[PDB]
């Protein structure tokens, strides 16, 4: 999973 | 023949997208770290493409139907992309008489020897320029540009993505939008539309070489640390 890219 | 009303739709919610998300003043540069001219230009660099990044993303989010598709491939076709898009929406600043790239100032023009200072060497720096002055030369018209980005973003043909027909409809129906303008609006484009295809591989070598230019320099902890957290994500390995 990704962090930031959880602003999709 | 004439454009069709959803086809114009498309190309208004596209240039509508990249005005909301491309600022010609670039004020928001000097907030990055400043530019130094060990990799100097690093720090501002990557400053300066985690923002682009993220405009990317709120492009991305415009592009008819792309929020429609899973989160997940979503994230697949901007990681794959993102780099790619950078590269085409730095058109708009790149200047064939300066050969760079002009920001509104003479601390945030780029050229060729900047971007050494940064890592990268001639063998992306070289075939990163010969693109922006090819490209510079089809002069495209404000709406293919934006096309081409969203194009470009739409691709199926990248690694992690599910939807594999869903994501070909869509950039189907953009390819046949981008036609039908060239057609009809753009005086002389008989072979424009091929000239754009051609730029879409062009960006897919670049791609590759960055890619192995961006490994390079990522896995040393002195020069990772002075990247973001958002590229370290988008230009990251992790699945
Ligand atoms: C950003 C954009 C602009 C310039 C793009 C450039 C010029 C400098 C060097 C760049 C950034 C290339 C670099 C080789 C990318 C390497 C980044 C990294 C250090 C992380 O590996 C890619 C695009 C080139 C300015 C403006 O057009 C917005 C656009 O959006």
């Amino acid at each position: 999973r990704h962090k930031i890219l959880x602003x999709x | 023949h004439m454009l069709s009303d959803e086809q114009m739709q498309i190309i208004n919610s596209l240039v509508e997208a990249h005005h909301k998300t491309y600022d010609d003043s670039y004020s928001d540069f000097v907030r990055f770290r400043p530019p130094v001219r060990r990799l100097s230009m690093l720090p501002h660099l990557a400053d300066l493409v985690s923002y682009s990044i993220q405009k990317v993303i709120g492009f991305a989010k415009m592009i008819p139907g792309f929020r429609d598709l899973t989160a997940e491939d979503q994230i697949a076709l901007l990681k794959s992309s993102a780099i790619e898009i950078i590269m085409l929406r730095s058109n708009q600043s790149f200047s064939l008489e300066d050969m760079s790239w002009s920001c509104g100032g003479p601390d945030f023009k780029y050229c060729i020897n900047d971007v050494t200072k940064a890592g990268h060497t001639l063998e992306l720096l070289e075939p990163l320029v010969k693109f922006q002055v090819g490209l510079k030369k089809l002069k495209l018209h404000e709406e293919e540009h934006v096309l081409l980005m969203a194009i470009c973003l739409l691709s199926p043909d990248r690694p992690g993505v599910q939807d594999h027909v869903r994501i070909e409809a869509l950039q189907d129906r953009l390819c046949d939008v981008l036609q039908a303008y060239i057609r009809i609006q753009h005086p002389g484009g008989r072979l424009l539309y091929a000239k754009m295809i051609q730029k879409l591989a062009d960006l897919r070598s670049l791609n590759e070489e960055h890619s192995k230019q961006y490994r390079s320099l990522s896995f040393q902890p002195e020069h990772s640390m002075q990247l973001t957290p958002l590229v370290l994500e988008v230009f990251g390995s992790e699945v």
